[PDB]
């Protein structure tokens, strides 16, 4: 008989501990694995695939239309859309990125925001996208917007433009859940010159917008998502 | 590892930021393709986002309850909770369910922890330590009819006996019939015109039966069982869109009617911040 | 040290440290180079 | 002078040419291949009809109009009646296959509109009834007709609400599945190569569909002034590397 | 090591005891610079004054309380202490606080011990062993509303279950967002005219929720939770003047008005002994 | 199963003992350290800095 | 005295676990084995012997 | 280990499927003696049918 | 590691991995070859 | 022997045995020698 002493914590059950256990089914042989395409190893692998952002959130019931950012022909100087960058809330929240970020407490890294244009091929347009780093207000006019991170996008044969929100930060991690101290800025978009439709054409054209994370990205300290809950256990 | 390299002014014919999303690719664009950057290192590995880590902590998967009371004159033990039973399944509670259904096929060993606590609702005396018996009744094997049937002999069926207030823990290998468990199944068990659709038909893994071994004391004792499940040795294939609407049933994808808009409406314009 | 005989009884697995998003981010048949035109 | 843009796919006795492609997607970066022995279970030698089943079948055409919500086809169902592919299907106990899907929609440089073409492995549909109502067989086996998401709820059928992918997930995130867009201004076809994806090495072709192909208008069709307000969309699909096993009497399936 | 060397009479032009304190230095003068000394050795290392040792013993950081009682008809569990919750913080109790605030920035892993003892104020019978559940609810994750919400499933959030009367112990890595925790912060969360000043804004580390898993017995049971915290792997920068006045608030430096003189007045003259 | 005997003191909590514990946050990666001037290692380092004495205590 | 911590599952009895136990009969010597024809090692050995099927179940 | 070997058409004078059960033997006939098979491996050892396992719980 | 002195006290035995059905499936005195006629 | 995988779970650290008061006691720009005049 070897002398032992038990410490504080004996008998506790910590849902996060990782130890060995007896197998209830001694000697059982599991089914062989066969090959299946698509294996995922890290959630970091999947948040780099871009998905659509319901940017046009202004509706009243969920609709395919809140994915469409409208553009008006012949407007000059004006603003196309605006949003803050709380990736865990608001427009971002239902996107795959938003949806995964919510399983973690802290995030750090660059984001990739792209816009794909869908107007007739014989039209043309020049837009400016601007990222405003924390510390200033959402820009109120392009002059204000153009003094921060921006890209003049020229609509052409190449249909999409990929803007990166480079990680601009004092503190090396921000909370996913809306924190002030930890806030990331604003994203706005304005006409640089203006949309022009060809003859025989009319109305609004739309941009689709996507979001995905750069390879830069870090997420840490897992927790429970506000995105799902329940009141009684389900049954069959 | 560098998180960003140093990059300076650019005036090229080589534009990495113009792409065609119609192709289905997400081109790997970085901050340094469109602004001037400085070197910085990652200092991070992405350890805690590994799927083994993501699915590897215990989650509550089931709460049931049984009572110790005089079975004298009870015509239906099962019905008196003289011994409940649970149709093993992993979608009855939703926190873990949404996590698993981020994948289509999943393969893992399970580690179960079972916590059992007692409650004495009707003002009482001395509680004699109750011992719970948890049997595995796979499909094809006699299922218990009374709280003290021959079934409980469990001569060939793994069973664990632990005390109420304590915890029991053991681990079961991956018991799936195929190479992975289907998180989803767009099929039937056969080409029947009225057979059920879904995985319910693939989920068969039988049930697990709990009972108190103790005979009855003078008062009644409620024992409530909580089953926790931890995936170990995880393998996951084919990522899918996360669950947006609420769940209604074990094993079907169905959402409730007149549900509410899941996308938050802006308080303001598209232009609003 | 494993104290138990069966493999299911061992603790959690250890980090894939695999990581290759290209099956998801670039499943295109003809390879796309960043910087070259998307559609030629 | 090769462009990403022009392409030719010859499979069996049938060829497709597109002069306005946008590359092609190969699901999960894997190309269809036959079933290796190391992965095999059934001891039966399999049958590989080759060129008589691995050719291109063009399903009947759809009509995109400003009110369209989107269409959904299931595989191998959509092909249950095409030539010898279909016969083989009803006659063997088990079968396995990959596909080349080519979705076509041409317009002019004055039109606008953008379709999402996506392949979803194991697309289990939801009942519009809620609760645990099931979706009857016939409803998930529309055949070449596919399911029309702008048709009315029917009884025993699935829900046809587009912002929810017919299953409780948001349209916006379908992009995690192999997919390609058809943006009239860019593109005129979409091509996806689908490797066989299952948790078993070979399965039944009638009780289980292993992918749904979905074509969904996202930016509404907008025709030039006084143009007819609609465009046809055509879907052509070719089984590839098909194998059938366990031949016998010929399945009888509901309806 | 010598504590003092031998030194004899001196009659020099080299005076080590005259200095200019205006410079900000504390010149390293020793007994042997001004008296005649003999050799002596230190016999000591200064082991127990290492900062790891100084901050490394468990200190009580929080006492809360929850009760097990029939929740039937309770409209606000939180309010009935059917499950309390604690806004994790390390300045609520002062013994440890004064110790930490001897430094400006501090970095360490934490080891928590949680002792839970039960009290039965209203004359009672048999007490059935209660099991406490301690959840970590970091900020952004659903916070419990009833004592038996879906939240308690805690499928992704670390939780420990232990018995009242026992102790639970686990250790959490340094969870700070920056490189160190700020013991002080002369800033705001943004340039707002009315935002709060201090670290309260930097202290965010979320809260921790306790509840009893047991249903109710006939009597009521008070369970009082004591959280102990031990720093391990300590790193401390920039020493500061020790706290002289009493504390009034978590996270602000504020002292009470009409406080009392903190320097003891002489009973006698400056000249007094 | 290896035979053991538990000694007096089992289960006690001594605020001054130093042992290992399970981490509640398995696999989490702490923020990198950056350099900060002023690190203190021993309280013996700081009690050698001189400070003023309120000698005139008579108020 | 070596410090220990007990995990969840301590004290449980799992009918399928396989561990060592003290022998109640220390030092006892079992009867020698003699040879007996017919040893079975696997149930897989015996299910390969064919047996009759009551196919005509209609009684 | 192979569970089934590959075997093709047969037109022989050597018939493994005709036997005389009166002898008391169970002749070791396999799928490949009477249909055309493909190779497949066992992937299994028969561990949990060992008598030690069967009587050991 | 055995902690106990007697052999009865050790854990379960380990798989025969013996397996030879012929004592049961082919106890015939003159050897029968599959493919050759049963009765000559 | 660490029984646990993560570094936070290890016991207390071990004595700096670093000790250098000069950053606090003599942060002067031009070095002062004891015995030499303070102000020259
Ligand atoms: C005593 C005792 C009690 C037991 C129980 C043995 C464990 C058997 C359960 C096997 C694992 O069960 C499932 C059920 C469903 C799924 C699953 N359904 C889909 C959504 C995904 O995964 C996976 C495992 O063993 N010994
Ligand atoms: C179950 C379970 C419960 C828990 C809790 C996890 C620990 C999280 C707490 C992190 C450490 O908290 C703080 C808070 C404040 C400070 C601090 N404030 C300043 C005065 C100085 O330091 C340091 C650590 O984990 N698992």
């Amino acid at each position: 008989g070897l002398p032992t002493t038990t410490l504080p914590g004996s008998g506790q059950f910590l849902t996060t501990d990782d130890r060995q256990s007896p197998s209830a089914l001694p000697n059982y042989e599991p089914t062989p694995r066969i090959h299946i395409p698509g294996k995922v190893h890290n959630l970091l692998e999947i948040i780099q695939v871009d998905t659509l952002i319901p940017m046009n959130n202004t509706h009243t019931k969920d609709e395919v239309n809140s994915y469409l950012i409208p553009l008006n022909a012949n407007r000059q100087n004006e603003q196309v859309f605006g949003t803050n960058l709380f990736i865990g809330d608001g427009v971002f929240k239902t996107t795959l990125l938003g949806e995964i970020v919510q399983y973690y407490t802290h995030w750090s890294g660059s984001l990739r925001f792209s816009l794909m244009y869908t107007g007739p091929a014989l039209s043309s347009a020049k837009l400016i996208l601007a990222y405003t780093p924390p510390g200033a207000r959402g820009p109120q006019d392009r002059r204000e917007a153009m003094l921060g991170t921006h890209v003049v996008w020229d609509i052409g044969l190449q249909s999409t433009i990929v803007m990166t929100i480079p990680w601009t930060s004092g503190v090396q991690f921000r909370y996913t859940d809306p924190d002030t101290y930890t806030s990331a800025g604003f994203l706005s978009c304005w006409y640089q010159t203006s949309l022009i439709l060809p003859p025989e054409t009319t109305g609004q054209v739309y941009l689709l917008s996507f979001i995905s994370a750069c390879p830069d990205f870090k997420l840490r300290l897992m927790k429970d998502t506000q995105t799902i809950s329940q009141t009684v256990a389900l049954t069959e | 590892t560098v998180a960003s390299i140093s990059s300076g002014p650019k005036h090229t014919q080589k534009v990495p930021i113009l792409t065609a999303n119609e192709t289905g690719a997400t081109m790997p664009v970085l901050p340094s393709d469109s602004i001037e950057t400085r070197t910085t290192y990652m200092h991070f590995n992405g350890s805690e986002t590994d799927v083994e880590c993501f699915l590897g902590r215990a989650a509550c998967v089931h709460v049931t309850e049984i009572q110790n009371k005089d079975a004298t004159g009870i015509d239906n033990h099962r019905e008196a909770k003289l011994f409940n039973d649970w149709k093993i399944n992993l979608s009855s509670l939703v926190q873990l369910r949404k996590k698993l259904e981020l994948f289509t096929y999943v393969r893992f060993d399970s580690e179960y922890t079972i916590l059992a606590t007692a409650s004495q609702p009707d003002s009482a005396n001395y509680s004699s330590n109750l011992v719970v018996q948890a049997m595995y009744v796979p499909p094809g094997a006699p299922n218990p009819k009374e709280w003290d049937d021959y079934t409980w002999q469990s001569a060939s069926n793994p069973s664990v006996f632990f005390k109420v207030g304590d915890t029991s823990r053991f681990s079961v290998p991956y018991v799936g019939l195929a190479s992975a468990y289907n998180c989803f199944y767009d099929g039937y068990s056969h080409d029947d015109a009225e057979t059920q659709y879904g995985i319910t038909v693939l989920s068969h893994m039988g049930s697990m039966a709990f009972r108190i071994v103790n005979e009855h004391d003078e008062h009644k004792t409620l024992v409530k069982i909580r089953v926790y499940h931890r995936a170990k040795h995880v393998e996951a294939w084919i990522p899918r869109a996360p669950r947006a609407l609420p769940y209604t049933s074990i094993g079907r994808t169905n959402y409730p009617k007149n549900t509410e808009p899941v996308i938050k409406k802006r308080k303001g314009d598209i232009k609003s911040y | 040290i494993n104290y138990y005989k069966d493999a299911a009884s061992t603790s959690s697995a250890g980090q894939s440290l695999s990581m290759d998003p290209s099956k998801f981010t670039e499943p295109v048949k003809d390879l796309m180079l960043k910087g070259a035109p998307a559609l030629n | 002078g090769y462009s990403d843009r022009v392409q030719q796919i010859t499979l069996g006795n049938s060829t497709i040419t597109t002069q306005e492609a946008a590359n092609a997607v190969v699901c999960y970066a894997e190309w269809p291949e036959y079933l290796p022995d190391v992965d095999a279970s059934d001891v039966n030698k399999t049958s590989k009809p080759d060129t008589s089943v691995c050719r291109f079948y063009t399903l009947d055409s759809k009509t995109w109009t400003t009110g369209s919500k989107g269409w959904c086809w299931k595989l191998p169902d959509a092909l249950k009646d095409m030539g010898v592919f279909g016969q083989n299907m009803f006659f063997h106990s088990l079968g396995r296959s990959g596909y080349t899907v080519h979705v076509q929609c041409n317009a002019t440089k004055f039109h606008s509109g953008c379709l999402l073409v996506v392949v979803i492995p194991e697309h289990q549909l939801a009942s519009h009834e809620g609760g645990n109502v099931s979706v009857k067989y016939t409803f998930t086996h529309p055949g070449e007709r596919g399911i029309d998401l702008s048709s009315a709820n029917e009884v025993g059928g699935p829900v046809k609400d587009v912002l929810y992918n017919m299953n409780g997930t948001l349209l916006g995130n379908l992009l995690i599945f192999p997919h390609q867009f058809i943006n009239l201004r860019t593109n005129n076809t979409a091509t996806i190569v689908i490797p066989y994806i299952n948790s078993v090495p070979i399965d039944s072709m009638t009780r289980h569909n292993n992918v749904s192909l979905m074509v969904i208008p996202i930016a509404p069709l907008t025709v030039p002034t006084g143009a007819t307000p609609s465009l046809p969309i055509t879907v052509t699909i070719a089984p590839m590397c098909t194998e059938f096993s366990g031949i016998r009497s010929k399945s009888i399936v509901p309806q």
